[PDB]
Formats: structure tokens, C-alpha cells, sequence
């Protein structure tokens, strides 16, 4: 398949979509609710690109990167103007309820939505009102739950239910209220509970056991074992 | 509360901290050391400390007989009051609970709905 | 704990019997275990979720996705006063502020007695004879303050 | 008004009393010809193809082409699993055209479903009724049971050997389980959320089998169709828009209510002819063309015909046509304020933009309430109209919710700017650290 | 048979344009001040003669760099687990210039004849309990049983019987039966299990005091204490 990012031709997988085809051509899309491993859903909104009918188009309309498929001849631009704006307003809305906790939270340095904060260029706040806040659960003696710092990207109930088939992690009310864990405190019950720690891209489900005795990634001696 | 951000921004790297945290859930450092003989009093640590814990302070009287007694440990850092910033508590500001301040009670934060609720 | 009655567990079988999957059964067995007991307990989610067959977590997502399932105790009559725009216009503020006066609580909590619960509520569907209320299976329209304890003395 | 069969295909077996028609009384006023016409004379793609050259476009708010809708379903013999979804909701402010068609008329209901699962194929049929609609629900079941007693339900429907199974799925109280992919999920018996098309619901939607969900005032205008043929319904009116649509107008009128009028009947029409004009000492100031989701229009707007085209391009929406009137003593910022506090509470909370951004909204309104309000919050509230439109969010709620705020800050915007009194300020004096007074 | 372990990763002189590959991020902290409790001269660093790694950030992360072994995952402006995009080939797929190790045998191009070892049914025999072994991820494993996390995950030490058997032998849920094997009577509390088969006692391998070496074993003098 043939795409034009931004008047560069590229060859694509007419099979994959547009992220995951930018992605792997090393192009910078922010996305949250999309995983590699777990499919596109559309939720987040945040992997917005401007999509043209033609080469002799100027419109375009805004569409998700993640539900776009890659098709050939298709004519996207990710550095638009529009686009951008539409990126960093979403992070935007995601730093609305967002608590002041990066010090304090075990994610911070090794965070999705500080990268994707960042990237969109979003620094200055204009929202003045309240922050929703969250009761924490018992998840057990792994994973550690800070329901405050979620951004709703619904990628651990996809994961633990849709991927890892387990049924004690779901998701609870309704519009900005919107809760993700157990139903009641108790254990995480399946075998695969520890990778919610790095599929979820904010500080809401950590590590435990590196909470005990925390340091930074940066701060990190890493080797590749078995 | 044991942050670990003046430790990475220090371009000497003569910081050292390690975290631990008290059963309410307050972070802090279990250990806290600075080698004097390396740091060059630039002042790029307390440019990162968002607590405004880590303060260089008007003070040049430092000199040591020993190399060794110009590493500075906790008990020979912290200090009885806030120093240059006398009001600013990182721990309100932040959304994390700790011992006397439960989830909407820091600024700025809207008292916890529960999902149970009757309210549409 | 929490024990299925068999008329609850009739009822939603025979609710089962009617789709294809049993889990599409879940929204009006939280119903009908709400019209029996005036909410929806606790356990009854772990009960509803062994009868149908789906995970408790899905139970308690749905139950709490819909503001007419109660997971909270409520009073013996559920007032729900609509706030819509066509009541707005039409004064549904004059009937609420009576409910306020009348019943001495805010919306969303219940009396001291157990009585009456009072909720906001989406429109009702009847804007052209607004305002609009809705106590336990009844709609009361054409609402006006000085109707409301009238109305309210006749649920007991 | 003088209610005809041939004008007012709808509401002319509506009795004085409003008490609904049984089957008795029903089938003496030509209750199931055009049943009996569709399930003996027709085959199931003529009466699609019949309602798709009827031009019967669908009510409930977006106007697609039924027949249209009807021949997207799939041609493989492998799917013989159907399923004909009624969108008996009606969550919208300002609606309720279907409490009245299911509440008297239920039976006409019922025929049309059935008409319309012959001509789709559907084996199974639900009734997707809000739960606050009991008398409505009543009548349907009693409805459903009265057809099933006389063989107009069940299996082997008038020797035709089609078996139709017609249940009342009663809702739970939300404004999103209107949207059909939504529909769907809460007939399913999950969380409410909508679902991405492609796939629509006609290649896979109830339970991956072909849906297809359809309104009740839709489903109503099918028998008129199936009884007194193509050529009546195209000349109904000498409009763009085919047949007669459930018009009225509310909110501080003299007369309230809801009447079947032909398409391109103007909105001034309605307000004076029929509501009788506003209430004594009430001026008036805007209105809604069709329901909470619909753009405000001004006193200039109200000669207009009521179709989709002359609406559309004034810059709102025919939406339901149920019209909803502002007078002068409403405030125009309290009333945004309430629409959008509804919105956002009606919020499924799937995706970002409405979930994370109606209630900034809300509490921008409620600061321009008060008077609280600080500059950069109507630049705020425009640039969260812009960025809330259509294919921004994941379903259509939010364009919903933006419309009248737009509408309002174009029409309105000295009552917005009212609400601004205090300069801006997100943060607090820190002792020790200089701010950065940017400029 | 062991010969393809040498292209399980390249050897110590391994460069990426003649540097070695960095263990810690460069932004790595504290290097004048994690040892200085114990001595304020800075050590020496640790030098790996054994690896193509070495000890410090004087090294490459690149995620273009040709290799297929990969420390971290860390790209600019990618902190997260998401900077595995930037070091796969195409995201969801291989590393981006192949996946480390490799397979020691291919598939034979002939294959084994038919067991015809056909074994008898389980019968159960009086006196003796025939061990069905239950395996758990938190507990069978010696080192990660070892782990003081584990030890609120594991589950207690039981005795898995069926309901016909505890009837038998009279016991009940959570009561403690005492059974001997090699000279240790060991007492553990009674689960009932539904789905174990009749003459099988079920018990948890890898455990403090049960080794896996008893799965597919038998007891004797299996009692109530
Ligand atoms: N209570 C009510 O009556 C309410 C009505 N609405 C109305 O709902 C409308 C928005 O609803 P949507 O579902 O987003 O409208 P839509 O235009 O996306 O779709 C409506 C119908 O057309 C069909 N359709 C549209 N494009 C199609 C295509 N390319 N292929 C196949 N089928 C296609 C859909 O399957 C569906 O049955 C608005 O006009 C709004 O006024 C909104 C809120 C409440
Ligand atoms: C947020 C939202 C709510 C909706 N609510 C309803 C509803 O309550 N009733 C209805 O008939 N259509 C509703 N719709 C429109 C449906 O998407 C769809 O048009 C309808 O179910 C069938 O379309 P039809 O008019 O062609 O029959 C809603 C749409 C949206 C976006
Ligand atoms: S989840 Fe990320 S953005 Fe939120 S407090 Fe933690 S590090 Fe900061
Ligand atoms: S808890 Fe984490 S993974 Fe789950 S929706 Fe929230 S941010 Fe996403
Ligand atoms: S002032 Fe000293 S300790 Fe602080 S960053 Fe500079 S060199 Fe490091
Ligand atoms: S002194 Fe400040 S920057 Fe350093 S670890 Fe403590 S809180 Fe963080
Ligand atoms: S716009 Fe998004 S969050 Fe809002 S109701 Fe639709 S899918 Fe749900
Ligand atoms: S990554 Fe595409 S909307 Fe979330
Ligand atoms: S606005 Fe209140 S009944 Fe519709």
C-alpha cells in the first residue's frame, strides 16, 4: 500500500491501520487506548490525524489513526495545524482531574501519559475548577491501585478480560465517573494480574514489590536475562 | 519525599537517596546523603525539587580536616523549619493520601462520588 | 449474606428463556431483584452472576452503569423530579425547592424515616405537560408547589 | 383538526377520551390490511423495495432512507438468525411522539414491526421501551398478547409459515441506549457503550447477526405504507421529505402538544396555528427545531419549512421536529447550563472528548451563572464546540451537546459576556518564588 | 548437541561501532554519592570481561543499533514500555533486527514409532493412596517459594480428598489427618475436592515439605490426628 504523511511517500501494510503503520515507520502519533497486542477501539480519541480525499485536497477531516486502515493511495498529514491542537486538547482534558502526584507515584520517569503530555506540547493549565477523586482498593500484595491517576483509556479491562480472560477486573459507572478494578477488595485473581503494570500508561495499577523499595528507571542497572 | 529528581539533575551526581514510606502512606527518605567534596553548589537541585525540600542556603563556612566528613548525611541536613519557602506543603497539593489528609481533602479536589451512588 | 428467593430466580430464568445469550438478562434480573427488595444489595451481584453465568465484575459494571438500578439503600418511594429543559423552562425549580421544604433533605439522600428518596431524573418523556415527577410507578404532571404535599401524603 | 386516513395516516384512530386502541376496535378502523397485504401478496424484497421508493426516511432524528437501510442487510442464506430492534427509547429533552404512538396506538406498533421483520427476514423482534414508560409498556404487552391470542403472532402467522417472536425489553434509565450500536449493547445486557461503524448493525449487530434498529414512529408509518400504497404516501406532500411527520411545539405555549403534519410545514405554523402562540406577558426569544440536541434558531428562522434540507441549512438539525420555545424570562446562560448538565451526566464515558470535556463545560456555564466567569471561558466554550463536532468524538452525543452552546454563543452572546466579572486566575501566590507574569 | 549456544548471543568482543552496550540509562544517578557511606573515593568500575555489556552508560541503546540483545527499552521522548515501538521492526512484530536466541535442533525428517504401552485403568486399591499431584504458581517453584511476596500468596498446605474418601475415613473440611511417607508423619488440614477421582489424595508439589518426586507416588497410614 502506498500512504503520503505530511507529502512523504511511504509503503505500508494495506492490512494494518494508520498508527501502527506510522508507528513502525518510526512517525510520532500519541495514542493511549490502542495496544500492539489488544487492537484499536477508539476510545482515548488522542491519535488524531488529518485525513485528505485526494493529493489536490486541502479540507481533510480529522479521523482516528488507530481505526483509519492503512489503504493504498491515502494522503494523511500528522503535523497539522489542527490536528496538534485537537492532540494537545485532549491531553488537555486528560490533565483535567489528573492529580498533582508525579513525585509521589511510582510511574513517574516510566510514564505513558507523561510521554504523551510532553509530545503534545501541553505545559500551560486554564482549567481552574475541581479534580474528581477516587477511593483505592486492595488488589493484593502485587499490584498497588491509585484509581485517581486513571485517564480512562479502558486498556486494563481489555487486557485482563478480552486477553487474559480474567473476570475480577472490570469497569464501574458512568461519564467522567468512570472506575476501573475489583468489585470489592480482595486479590487479583489471575496468573497474568502483573502486566496491568505496564499495559495500564498511568501510575494506576503499580508494581508492589518495587513500590517497597522504589527507585527511578533512570536510576536502573539493567540486563537482558532469562 | 524521596522524589529522586535532584539526584538525576545534579550534574555531578553527588546525591544519593533511597525511598521509604510510612504506614499511612507518606513518602520519604530512609536515607539522604551528599558528597560536599564534589558538589559545586550550583543550585540545579533545588531548581528540581517540587517539594522545595533540597534549599541552598547562605551558609560558606564548610570547611572539613577529613574527605570523609564532607558526606553529609540526613541527620546533618535536615534542618527545624522551612527555610527561604515557609508555606508551601508539596503533600496538599498532591492526591495521594497520607496521615491527616484523606482523598478530597487536598486543594483544588472534589470530595470522592462513589459509583454506588444514587445520583444520575 | 445475600440468598436468591425462588420467585427472584423463576423470574429470571424465565427471563433467560428469551434471548440467545443469558447474559442480555442481566439489566432485568438487577430489576426484578430490585423490585423485590427496594435496591440491589451487595451480594445479590455475586447472586445474579452464578445464576446467569457472567463474571461478577460484569454484574456490578452494569448495575452501576444504569442510574435506575439503586446499589445504595433508598426510602419506600422513589420521587424523581424531572430537570430537563422543557421542565426548566416550565418551573420544574418551584417544584423542587417544595420537595426541599416538604421532605427536609437534598437530592439524593433519604428522609429520616425511610420514606421518601429524592432524585433528579432525566426528562420523563411528557416536556408538554411539564413539570414533570415521578413517584415509584406513578407520573405525576402539570406540577405546581402548593400540589406537592397534597401529592406526597398519599404515599404512606 | 379533522383527522383523515388519508391525512393524517398516524393519529386518526386516536380516540377523544386518550385511551389506547385495542384489537377489537383497531382492526374495525383497517387494522392488519397491510399486514394481510405484505405477508400473503408480497415478497419480503418488494416490500423493501416498497418502502425504499416510499421515501420513508427514518424519525427518529437523522432522516436515513429506511428502505435503504432495509436493503443493506446481508443476501447470504447462512444468516437466517434476524433481529428487528424498536428504538423505543425516547431519552431526549423535548420528545414524545413515541409515548403517545405506543400509549394509545400500540397495536399499530406491533403491525408495523410485523410488516417490517417480514420484509427483513427478522425471526426475533425487541421493543427497546425506556423503564419509565410503564403505561406504554403495559399497552404493548397487552397488545402483543392480544395479537398472539388471534395468530398475528408466534409461529405460522396467517398460514404464511413466517414465525415472528415480539418481546418489551424494558431499559434501565439512560440517555445513550437511545443510540442504536448502544441499543444493541444494552439489549445485550452490558454496559451501554456505542460501538464503531463500520460494521453497521445491518452485516452484524444484535449478537453479530444482522440488526436492524429502527424508530417507532418509523415502524408506525410502515402499515399506511403496506395498506394504501406507494402512490399515496409520495403524495402525501410536495416535498423533498415523504409523508406526514409528528410536529409540535412546547414550552410556555398556549397549547402544548403534538399533531401529524405533512413535511414543509412551516415552524410558525406550528407555533401559532396549533400551539396557539406563546403564553400572555411572554415575548418570544429562540426555539429548538427538534429536541435538546438541535442548534437554537431565532425569531427569523420561524418561516421556515420543517424538513431536513430548509433546517439544515440555517444551521441546525429537523432532529424529532418537536419544537421547544425560549421566551424572554428564561435566561439564555441557565438553560445551556442545564442542557449541558444533562449532557454530561448522559455521558457514557467512552471517549475523551465528551467524557473530560462537557463537564468543563458545565462549569464554565455555571460560573457565567453566578457571574463567577473569568476571559478565555467563551474562547474555551467555542473551542470545545469546535473540537466536540461530528467524527471527533466516537459517537454522536457530543455533537448533540455542543449545538445549543454553539447556537447560544452565536445568537446570544451578550448574556455570556454578562457572566464574566473576575480577571482570570489558575494559581496561587507561592512565598519565595518571582511568577512569571507572562503577556 | 549443545553446539548452537554459541549463537545464542555474540561473544565479549562485540561492539556497536566500537563501543560496548550500556547495562543503566545515561541519565544514571548518584555516582559520587551511592558508595560514599563507605568510602568518599569513588570505586573503580566493574569490569565485564564475560559480556559484550559493561557496567556504567559509557555504552549504545540505540534502537536502530544492530544487535538482538536489548537491555531497556528507551527512546526520546518514549520513557514508557512503549518504547519498544521504536525498537521493533514493525510494532507488534520481531525485534528489529531478529529475536535473540536460537532453536539447538530442527524438526527430524523422520519420525518415532507408536508407544504401545498401553497402560491399565486407575484402580483403586485399599490402604493405599495413589498422590495426584497440584501445582501452584505461587509455591511450586523453590526459588520463587523462597520470595517473601510469595508467602501471603501462597496458598496454605493441604490434603486434597475426595468426598467418598473423607467420608471413609470420617473426616471433614479443615480438620487435620496425619500420613507417613519415607519415615515423616506429616499432618496437614482436610480440602474436599468434587473433581478428584476416588483412592487419590491430592497434594500440593513443590512445596515446604512435599517435593514434586512424590507426584504419581502413594501413602500409607493415611488417618485422622
Ligand atoms: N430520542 C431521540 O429521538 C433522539 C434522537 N437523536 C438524533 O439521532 C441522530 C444521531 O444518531 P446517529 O445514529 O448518530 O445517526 P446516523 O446518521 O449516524 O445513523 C442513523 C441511522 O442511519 C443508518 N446509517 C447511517 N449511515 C449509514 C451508512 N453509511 N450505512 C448504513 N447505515 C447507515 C444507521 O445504521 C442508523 O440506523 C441525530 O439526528 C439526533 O437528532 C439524538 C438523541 C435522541
Ligand atoms: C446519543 C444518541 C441518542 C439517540 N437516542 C435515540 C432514541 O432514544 N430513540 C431513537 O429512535 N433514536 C435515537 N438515536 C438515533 C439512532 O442512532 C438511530 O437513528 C435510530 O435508533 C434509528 O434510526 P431511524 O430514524 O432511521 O429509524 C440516538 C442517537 C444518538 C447519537
Ligand atoms: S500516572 Fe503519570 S502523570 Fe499521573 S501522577 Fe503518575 S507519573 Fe504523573
Ligand atoms: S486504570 Fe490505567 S489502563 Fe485502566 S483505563 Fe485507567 S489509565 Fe487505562
Ligand atoms: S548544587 Fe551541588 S548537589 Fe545541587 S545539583 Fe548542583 S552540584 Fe549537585
Ligand atoms: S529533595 Fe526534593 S527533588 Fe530531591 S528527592 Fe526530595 S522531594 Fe525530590
Ligand atoms: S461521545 Fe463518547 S463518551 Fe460521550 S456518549 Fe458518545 S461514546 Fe460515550
Ligand atoms: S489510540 Fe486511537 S483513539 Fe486511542
Ligand atoms: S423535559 Fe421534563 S418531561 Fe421532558
Amino acid at each position: 500500500a502506498t500512504i503520503h504523511v505530511d507529502g512523504k511517500e511511504y509503503e505500508v501494510n494495506g492490512a494494518d491501520n494508520l498508527l501502527e503503520a506510522c508507528l513502525s515507520l518510526g512517525l510520532d502519533i500519541p495514542y493511549f487506548c490502542w495496544h500492539p497486542a489488544l487492537g484499536s477501539v477508539g476510545a482515548c480519541r488522542q491519535c488524531a490525524v488529518k485525513q485528505y480525499q485526494n493529493a489536490e485536497d486541502t479540507r481533510g477531516r480529522l479521523v482516528m489513526s488507530c481505526m483509519t486502515p492503512a489503504s493504498d493511495g491515502t494522503f494523511i498529514s500528522i503535523d497539522d495545524e489542527e490536528a496538534k491542537q485537537f492532540r494537545e486538547s485532549v491531553v488537555e482534558w486528560l490533565m483535567t482531574n489528573h492529580p498533582h502526584d508525579c513525585p509521589v507515584c511510582e510511574e513517574g520517569g516510566n510514564c505513558h501519559l507523561q510521554d504523551m503530555t510532553v509530545m503534545t506540547g501541553h505545559s500551560f493549565r486554564r482549567y481552574r475548577f475541581t479534580k474528581r477523586t477516587h477511593r483505592n482498593q486492595d488488589l493484593g500484595p502485587f499490584i498497588s491501585h491509585e484509581m485517581n491517576r486513571c485517564i480512562a483509556c479502558y486498556r486494563c479491562v481489555r487486557y485482563y478480560k478480552d486477553y487474559a480472560d480474567g473476570t475480577d477486573l472490570g469497569v464501574y459507572g458512568a461519564h467522567d465517573n468512570v472506575y476501573f478494578g475489583r468489585p470489592e477488595d480482595g486479590t487479583l485473581e489471575s496468573e497474568f494480574s502483573g502486566n496491568l503494570v505496564e499495559i495500564c500508561p498511568t501510575g494506576v495499577f503499580t508494581d508492589k514489590t518495587h513500590s517497597e523499595r522504589y527507585n527511578r528507571k533512570w536510576d536502573m542497572q539493567f540486563a537482558p536475562s532469562i | 519525599v524521596a522524589c529522586n529528581l535532584c539526584a538525576v539533575a545534579c550534574p555531578v551526581g553527588c546525591i544519593s537517596l533511597q525511598k521509604a514510606e510510612t504506614k499511612d502512606g507518606r513518602w520519604y527518605p530512609e536515607f539522604f546523603r551528599i558528597n560536599f567534596s564534589r558538589c559545586i553548589f550550583c543550585g540545579l537541585c533545588e531548581e528540581a525539587c517540587p517539594t522545595t525540600a533540597i534549599q541552598l542556603t547562605p551558609d560558606f563556612e564548610m570547611g572539613e580536616y577529613k574527605r570523609q566528613d564532607l558526606v553529609y548525611e540526613k541527620e546533618d541536613l535536615l534542618i527545624s523549619g522551612p527555610g527561604k519557602y515557609p508555606e508551601y506543603n508539596f503533600y496538599r497539593m498532591a492526591g495521594m493520601a497520607i496521615d491527616g489528609k484523606d482523598k478530597g481533602e487536598a486543594e483544588n479536589e472534589a470530595k470522592p462520588i462513589d459509583v454506588k451512588s444514587l445520583l444520575p | 449474606a445475600f440468598e436468591l428467593s425462588a420467585a427472584e430466580r423463576e423470574a429470571i430464568e424465565h427471563e433467560m428463556h428469551h434471548y440467545e445469550d443469558p447474559r442480555a438478562a442481566s439489566i432485568e434480573a438487577l430489576k426484578i431483584v430490585q423490585k423485590q427488595r427496594g435496591w440491589v444489595p451487595d451480594g445479590a451481584i455475586h447472586a445474579i452472576a452464578d445464576v446467569l453465568g457472567i463474571p461478577a465484575s460484569d454484574v456490578e459494571g452494569v448495575a452501576t452503569f444504569y442510574s435506575q438500578i439503586f446499589r445504595q439503600p433508598v426510602g419506600r418511594h422513589v420521587i424523581r423530579y424531572c430537570d430537563s429543559v422543557v421542565c426548566h423552562i416550565n418551573g420544574y425549580q418551584g417544584i423542587q425547592a417544595a420537595l426541599e421544604k416538604k421532605l427536609n433533605i437534598k437530592p439524593g439522600q433519604t428522609t429520616f424515616d425511610g420514606r421518601f428518596t429524592l432524585l433528579p431524573t432525566c426528562c420523563l418523556g411528557n416536556c408538554d405537560k411539564g413539570p414533570n415527577m415521578m413517584i415509584d410507578e406513578d407520573t405525576h404532571a402539570h406540577l405546581t408547589p402548593e400540589a406537592i404535599p397534597e401529592l406526597l401524603e398519599r404515599y404512606k | 383538526i379533522i383527522r383523515t386516513p388519508e391525512t393524517h395516516p398516524l393519529t386518526w384512530r386516536l380516540r377523544d377520551d386518550k385511551q389506547p386502541v385495542w384489537l377489537d376496535e383497531y382492526r374495525s378502523k383497517n387494522g392488519y390490511e397491510g399486514a394481510r397485504k405484505a405477508l400473503t401478496g408480497l415478497s419480503p424484497d418488494e416490500i423493501v423495495n416498497q418502502v425504499k421508493d416510499a421515501g420513508l426516511k427514518g424519525r427518529g432524528g437523522a432522516g436515513f432512507s429506511t428502505g435503504l437501510k432495509w436493503s443493506l442487510m446481508p443476501k447470504d442464506e447462512s444468516m437466517n438468525i434476524r433481529y428487528l430492534l424498536c428504538n423505543a427509547d425516547e431519552m431526549e429533552p423535548g420528545t414524545y411522539k413515541d409515548r403517545l404512538l405506543m400509549e394509545q396506538l400500540p397495536h399499530l406498533l406491533v403491525e408495523g414491526m410485523l410488516i417490517s421483520a417480514f420484509a427483513l427476514k427478522a425471526y426475533r423482534g425487541y421493543i427497546f421501551l425506556r423503564g419509565e414508560y410503564i403505561e406504554a409498556a403495559v399497552n404493548l404487552r397487552r397488545a402483543i398478547a392480544e395479537a398472539t391470542e388471534a395468530g398475528l403472532l408466534g409461529k405460522n402467522i396467517m398460514g404464511t409459515g413466517f414465525d415472528f417472536e415480539l418481546f418489551v425489553h424494558t431499559g434501565a434509565g439512560r440517555y445513550i441506549c437511545g443510540e442504536e450500536t448502544a441499543l444493541i449493547n444494552s439489549l445485550e445486557g452490558r454496559r451501554a457503550n456505542p460501538r464503531s461503524k463500520p460494521p453497521f448493525p445491518a452485516t452484524s449487530g444484535a449478537w453479530g447477526k444482522p440488526t436492524c434498529v429502527n424508530n417507532v414512529e418509523t415502524l408506525c408509518n410502515v402499515p399506511a405504507i403496506l395498506a394504501n400504497g406507494v402512490e399515496w404516501y409520495q403524495n402525501i406532500s410536495k416535498s423533498k421529505d415523504a409523508g406526514t411527520k409528528l410536529m409540535g411545539f412546547s414550552g410556555r405555549v398556549k397549547n402544548p402538544g403534538l399533531w401529524e403534519l405533512p413535511f414543509g410545514t412551516t415552524a410558525r405554523e406550528i407555533l401559532e396555528d396549533y400551539a396557539g402562540g406563546m403564553r400572555d406577558g411572554l415575548k418570544f426569544k429562540a426555539w429548538q427545531p427538534g429536541g435538546a440536541g438541535t442548534d437554537f434558531l431565532t425569531e427569523a428562522h420561524l418561516d421556515l419549512p420543517m424538513e431536513f434540507e430548509s433546517i439544515g441549512k440555517a444551521g441546525s438539525r429537523l432532529g424529532t421536529a418537536l419544537a421547544m420555545a425560549v421566551d424572554h424570562e428564561i435566561n439564555m446562560v441557565s438553560l445551556v447550563r442545564n442542557l449541558e448538565e444533562f449532557f454530561a451526566r448522559e455521558s457514557c464515558g467512552w471517549c475523551t472528548p465528551c467524557r473530560d470535556g462537557l463537564p468543563w463545560s458545565v462549569k464554565i456555564l455555571r460560573a457565567l451563572e453566578r457571574g463567577e466567569g473569568q476571559p478565555g471561558d467563551i474562547e474555551t466554550l467555542e473551542q470545545l464546540c469546535r473540537f466536540l463536532g461530528p467524527g471527533k468524538t466516537f459517537c454522536a452525543h457530543a455533537p448533540g451537546a455542543v449545538e445549543p452552546l454553539q447556537s447560544a454563543i452565536k445568537y446570544f452572546r451578550e448574556e455570556f459576556e454578562a457572566g464574566i466579572k473576575q480577571p482570570f486566575s489558575n494559581t496561587h501566590l507561592i512565598n519565595g518564588i518571582q511568577p512569571n507574569l507572562l503577556k | 548437541e549443545l553446539a548452537g549456544i554459541k549463537d545464542a548471543a555474540p561473544d565479549a568482543t562485540f561492539r556497536i561501532r566500537g563501543q560496548k552496550l550500556a547495562r543503566e540509562p545515561h541519565r544514571y544517578s548518584g555516582r559520587t554519592a551511592m558508595r560514599a557511606n563507605i568510602s568518599v573515593h569513588e570505586p573503580r568500575q566493574p569490569q565485564d570481561i564475560d559480556t559484550m555489556f559493561t557496567f556504567s552508560m559509557e555504552g549504545n541503546n540505540q534502537p536502530t543499533a544492530h544487535r538482538s540483545q536489548v537491555p531497556f527499552a528507551w527512546a526520546p521522548g518514549w520513557n514508557s514500555p512503549q518504547a519498544w515501538n521504536k525498537f521493533q521492526d514493525e510494532v507488534g512484530g520481531k525485534l528489529r533486527f531478529g529475536d535473540p536466541g536460537v532453536r539447538l535442533f530442527e524438526t527430524s525428517e523422520n519420525g518415532l514409532d507408536y508407544f504401545t504401552s498401553v497402560p491399565a485403568r486407575f484402580q483403586p486399591q485399599d490402604g493405599k493412596w495413589r498422590i495426584a499431584p497440584y501445582y501452584h504458581l505461587f509455591g511450586s517453584d523453590e526459588l520463587s517459594q523462597r520470595a517473601p511476596v510469595f508467602q501471603s500468596r501462597m496458598p496454605q498446605p493441604y490434603i486434597k480428598l475426595n468426598p467418598a474418601d473423607a467420608a471413609k475415613l470420617g473426616v471433614n473440611a479443615g480438620t487435620r489427618v496425619s500420613f507417613s511417607y519415607d519415615g515423616n508423619t506429616v499432618t496437614l488440614p482436610v480440602e474436599i475436592a468434587e473433581g478428584l477421582t476416588a483412592g487419590q489424595v491430592g497434594l500440593p508439589m513443590g512445596m515446604s515439605g512435599i517435593a514434586p518426586v512424590l507426584a504419581g507416588a502413594h501413602l500409607e497410614d493415611l488417618k485422622e490426628a
